[PDB]
C-alpha cells in the first residue's frame, strides 16, 4: 500500500487478533454470551436460539444451542423450502418470514413429541424489520418466543398501540399486492420488470392473500422436511471440486525456485 | 398373584364382557392393553381411559387408575368391599387426543367494539374464524391465525344480544334487541337477506341445528328464545319461521337445540319446557323445580342451573321429573357444559367457584378453587382431562380434571374476561376493560 504507511516488525509482533467470527463480522460476541450462557443451577440445561438470517434471497432458520465443541442444530428450516408449500416469488418479503417461521416451530415442535430466544445476529432493530416476521410466524406457530409488539408493522409511534389489522396485512404480503395493485396503472414499465414472473405464472395480486393463507395450511399439515434427493455422491462432488483447489508445495520445490531465481536474477543477466 | 377383573360397561357406547384374569405386577398401561384386546379395538393411539369404584368420600382419596393393580387389589380405597379384594371395577370410556408442545409467546389482541359486550364464536378445528358480537350493534369476524378483522357485519338496528355459527363457518347469526335474527355469509360479510321478524322483544339466546341429519325434507333450523317469552324455529337457507313456541310467562334466558328433534327451554319463570318443535308447536314437558329464574341450560339428561343456586338434572325424556338436585354452589350459575361427556357436568358461578359434577351419582368430583372472582366461562379444554375457567380476576385458568387442581394461570393488569372459546391450539378470550383486547392464545 502506501510507502509512508506499512507496519513495522513491533505493529505486527504485538498485535493481538480479535477472534475470527470477528475478524469475519459475522459474531457479536458481546451478544452471543447474554444469548447463550445459562443459569449455573440449571446445569446442562441448554439454551436454545431460533436464529434468523437473510442472505441476498433465501431466509434462514434454525433452532440453535451450545457445547464447548461446537453449537449443534436441531432443526433447520429455509425459505427456498417454500415452493414446497406453493410459494414461488418473493421469498425474503415478510411473508416468507412469516412463512419461514411458521415452518421453523411446526417442525422442531413436531419432532419433539417448547422456549427459544431470538438470535436477530446483526440485524438493526428497526419497528417493521423482517426479521421480526420470523418471530411472529415461529410464535403463531406454537412456539414460546418472549417477545414485544413494538417492532411489528403497524406498531403505532406516537401512542402505545398495535393496529393488527395491518399486521395481518403483512403477514400475507398485503403491503406487496396492495404495490402490486398500484403499479398496474401508473406504470407497466416497471411492473414487468419487477413483478414479471407474477404475469409469466398469471398470479395477479389478489390471489397472493390466498398463496399464503394456504401455505399455512399446507405447512402444518406436513412440516417434516425434505431433503434434496441429491444426484452426485459425496465422492463425486469432492473430486470435481479438487480439480479447481490449488495444492501447496515441498520445501524443496521452493528451494529450486529461489536458487532458479538466483541463477536467473543475479548472474549478471 | 393375579387379579381377576370384572369391567361393565358405562354410559352407551362400547360393550363387552368375560372378566379376564391378568397378572398382578401389571402396571394400568399393561391392564388397558389387556382390556382393549378384549374389546376389540386396538392398540393404537386411543387412550382408553378409565373411572374405577363408586364411593370417595372419605378421608383419604379413593381409586386412582394409575396405581399398579396388585397394590389397588390389597387397597382399594378400604380393602375394597367383600365382593371386590378379587376383582377391580373399570368403566371404560374414549375420547380423547394428544396436542405436544406448548409453546409461549403474549397472545396477539385484537381491539375492536371500543367498549361494548355479550357474544363469543369460535369455529373449533379448522376454522379459524372467530365471531365477537356486541352491544356496540355489530359483530365482527376475525382470523384466529392472522388475529386480524375480516368483516364487520353492520345490518342491526341495536344491540347483539346471541349468535350461533354454523360449522361450515359459512352462515352466522345474530339476535339483537332489534328483535329480529339476522342470517349473514361469514365470507362476503353479506346480509343473507335473512331478515327474521317475529320476535316482540330482544332475542337474548339461541341454538342452532347447523347440519340436519335427517332427510332434505328436514333442514338446518335455529331456535331463538326472547324477551317476549317465546321461542320461534327458523329455516337458515329459507328465512321462514317454522314454528312459534309459547307457554313461557317469562323470559327466555337459555335454550338448547340441535337436538334435532328436541327444544329445550329456560325461562325467568323459573320453569325449563322440553318441546316437540315440528308441526304441532306444543310443549310435551315443563320441568318445575327451580325456585328462581333459570339462566343456563344443557341438554344432553337435561341439565337447568338457576339463580336459586340449584342445578337440577332432569331423566330420561317422557316423566319430567327430577334425576337429582345438585347443590353447594352460593350464587347464580352463570354456564355449564354438560354433554354425553361420561355424564360429567362442570358448572362455573358467581360464587366464583367451578365444580364437575357426576350427573349419574349426583356426586360432586370436585370444586376448583383459586379465582378471586365470578366465573364467567368454562370449557372442558383439552378434553375430559383439562378444564378452562375465566374470570374478572382477568384471569382463564387450566385446570386438571382428574385432580381438580390448578396448574396455571393466563392474566394479568386488565379488567376482566367475559367468555372463552377453546380449540385443541388455542384459546379465545374476549376481554372487557378500559383498555380493552380480544386475546388470542397459541399452543
Amino acid at each position: 500500500a502506501f510507502q509512508k504507511d506499512a507496519k513495522s516488525s513491533a505493529y505486527s509482533s504485538r498485535f493481538q487478533t480479535p477472534f475470527r467470527r470477528r475478524r469475519e463480522g459475522k459474531t457479536d460476541y458481546y451478544q452471543r454470551k447474554r444469548l447463550v450462557t445459562q443459569h449455573k443451577a440449571k446445569y446442562n440445561t441448554p439454551k436454545y436460539r431460533l436464529v434468523v438470517r437473510f442472505t441476498n434471497k433465501d431466509i434462514i432458520c434454525q433452532i440453535i444451542s451450545s457445547t464447548i465443541t461446537g453449537d449443534v442444530v436441531l432443526a433447520a428450516a429455509y425459505s427456498h423450502e417454500l415452493p414446497r408449500y406453493g410459494i414461488t416469488h418473493g421469498l425474503t418479503n415478510w411473508a416468507a418470514a412469516y412463512a419461514t417461521g411458521l415452518l421453523i416451530a411446526r417442525r422442531t415442535l413436531q419432532k419433539l413429541g417448547f422456549k427459544v430466544f431470538l438470535d436477530i445476529g446483526l440485524q438493526r432493530t428497526t419497528t417493521g424489520a423482517r426479521v421480526f416476521g420470523a418471530l411472529k410466524g415461529a410464535s403463531d406457530g406454537g412456539l414460546y418466543v418472549p417477545h414485544s409488539e413494538n417492532r411489528f408493522p403497524g406498531w403505532d409511534f406516537e401512542t402505545e398501540e398495535i393496529d393488527p389489522e395491518l399486521l395481518r396485512s403483512y403477514i400475507f404480503g398485503g403491503h406487496v399486492s396492495q404495490y402490486m395493485e398500484e403499479l398496474a396503472d401508473d406504470d407497466e414499465e416497471r411492473f414487468s420488470e419487477l413483478f414479471k414472473g407474477y404475469l409469466a405464472d398469471d398470479i395477479d395480486a389478489d390471489s397472493l392473500e390466498d398463496i399464503y393463507t394456504s401455505a399455512h395450511e399446507a405447512i402444518r399439515a406436513d412440516p417434516a422436511f425434505k431433503p434434496t434427493e441429491k444426484k452426485f455422491t459425496k465422492e463425486q462432488y469432492a473430486a470435481e471440486s479438487k480439480k479447481y483447489r490449488q495444492t501447496k508445495l515441498s520445501k524443496e520445490e521452493r528451494a529450486a525456485r529461489v536458487a532458479a531465481k538466483i541463477a536467473a536474477l543475479a548472474g549478471q543477466q | 398373584p393375579n387379579v381377576s377383573i370384572k369391567f361393565q360397561a358405562l354410559d352407551t357406547g362400547d360393550n363387552v364382557g368375560g372378566a379376564l384374569r391378568v397378572p398382578g405386577a401389571i402396571s394400568e398401561k399393561q391392564l388397558e392393553e389387556l382390556l382393549n384386546q378384549l374389546n376389540g379395538t386396538s392398540d393404537d393411539p386411543v387412550p382408553y381411559t378409565f373411572s374405577c369404584t363408586i364411593q370417595g368420600k372419605k378421608a383419604s382419596d379413593p381409586v386412582k387408575t394409575i396405581d399398579i393393580t396388585d397394590n389397588l387389589y390389597s387397597s382399594l380405597i378400604k380393602p375394597g368391599y367383600n365382593s371386590t379384594e378379587d376383582q377391580i371395577t373399570l368403566l371404560y370410556t374414549p375420547r380423547a387426543v394428544f396436542k405436544v408442545k406448548p409453546v409461549t409467546r403474549s397472545s396477539s389482541a385484537i381491539a375492536g367494539h371500543g367498549s361494548t359486550i355479550l357474544c363469543s364464536a369460535f369455529a373449533p378445528h379448522t376454522s379459524s374464524r372467530m365471531v365477537t358480537g356486541a352491544g356496540d350493534n355489530t359483530a365482527r369476524i376475525w382470523d384466529c391465525d392472522t388475529q386480524t378483522p375480516m368483516h364487520t357485519l353492520k345490518g342491526h338496528y341495536n344491540w347483539v344480544l346471541c349468535v350461533s355459527w354454523s360449522p361450515d363457518g359459512e352462515v352466522i347469526a345474530t339476535g339483537s334487541m332489534d328483535n329480529t335474527i339476522r342470517l349473514w355469509d361469514p365470507k362476503s360479510g353479506q346480509c343473507l337477506g335473512d331478515a327474521l321478524r317475529g320476535h316482540s322483544k330482544w332475542i337474548t339466546s339461541l341454538s342452532w341445528e347447523p347440519i340436519h341429519l335427517v332427510k332434505p325434507g328436514s333442514k338446518p333450523r335455529l331456535a331463538s328464545s326472547s324477551k317476549d317469552g317465546t321461542i320461534k324455529i327458523w329455516d337458515t337457507v329459507s328465512r321462514v319461521c317454522q314454528y312459534t313456541m309459547s307457554g313461557h310467562t317469562n323470559s327466555v334466558s337459555c335454550v338448547k337445540w340441535g337436538g334435532q328433534g328436541l327444544l329445550y327451554s329456560g325461562s325467568h319463570d323459573r320453569t325449563v319446557r322440553v318441546w316437540d318443535i315440528n308441526s304441532q308447536g306444543r310443549c310435551i314437558n315443563i320441568l318445575k323445580s327451580h325456585a328462581h329464574w333459570v339462566n343456563h341450560l344443557s341438554l344432553s339428561m337435561m341439565v337447568t342451573a338457576s339463580d336459586d343456586y340449584t342445578m337440577f338434572l332432569w331423566n330420561p325424556l317422557k316423566s319430567t321429573k327430577p334425576i337429582a338436585r345438585m347443590t353447594g354452589h352460593q350464587k347464580l350459575v352463570n354456564h355449564v357444559a354438560f354433554s354425553p361427556d361420561g355424564r360429567y357436568i362442570v358448572s362455573a358461578s358467581f360464587d366464583n367457584s367451578i365444580k364437575l359434577w357426576d350427573g349419574r351419582d349426583g356426586k360432586f368430583i370436585s370444586t376448583f378453587r383459586g379465582h378471586v372472582a365470578s366465573v364467567y366461562q368454562v370449557a372442558w379444554s383439552s378434553d375430559c382431562r383439562l378444564l378452562v375457567s375465566c374470570s374478572k380476576d382477568t384471569t382463564l385458568k387450566v385446570w386438571d380434571v382428574r385432580t381438580r387442581k390448578l396448574s396455571v394461570d393466563l392474566p394479568g393488569h386488565k379488567d376482566e374476561v367475559y367468555t372463552v372459546d377453546w380449540s385443541v391450539d388455542g384459546k379465545r378470550v374476549c376481554s372487557g376493560g378500559k383498555d380493552k383486547m380480544v386475546r388470542l392464545w397459541t399452543h
